[PDB]
């Protein structure tokens, strides 16, 4: 019942229900997004001045 | 140190030798400590802060 406010899916599965695959050959990708999903963090190592 | 002799003629007694004793004091091999630290573990300070 908690789960119920942040369901993303009408139905349970059928028992058994059949998988369709969506890449039936390879294929390069178009890629689509709305902002603010897709990220890069950025870091800095720890590399001393001073030393060697 | 030296010998004690008695009597008033010595010409017959052995002189004390005398016998320059030396002691030694020497250096140790150098004691040591070492640590790592890694570029990643290098972004917290404490550790060659704590580890010093």
């Amino acid at each position: 019942v908690a789960s119920r406010p942040y369901a993303n899916v009408d139905a349970k599965p059928a028992e058994s229900a059949a998988i369709t695959i969506l890449n039936k050959n390879a294929a390069p990708a178009n890629l689509f997004w709305a902002d603010g999903s897709v990220e890069l963090m950025y870091g800095k190592l720890a590399f001393p001045t001073g030393q060697g | 140190h030296m010998n004690i002799e008695e009597g008033l003629d010595l010409s017959s007694k052995t002189p004390t030798a005398l016998v320059q004793r030396l002691v030694p004091s020497v250096f140790k091999e150098p004691k040591n400590i070492l640590y790592t630290l890694d570029a990643r573990e290098m972004r917290d300070p404490e550790h060659k802060t704590e580890a010093g």
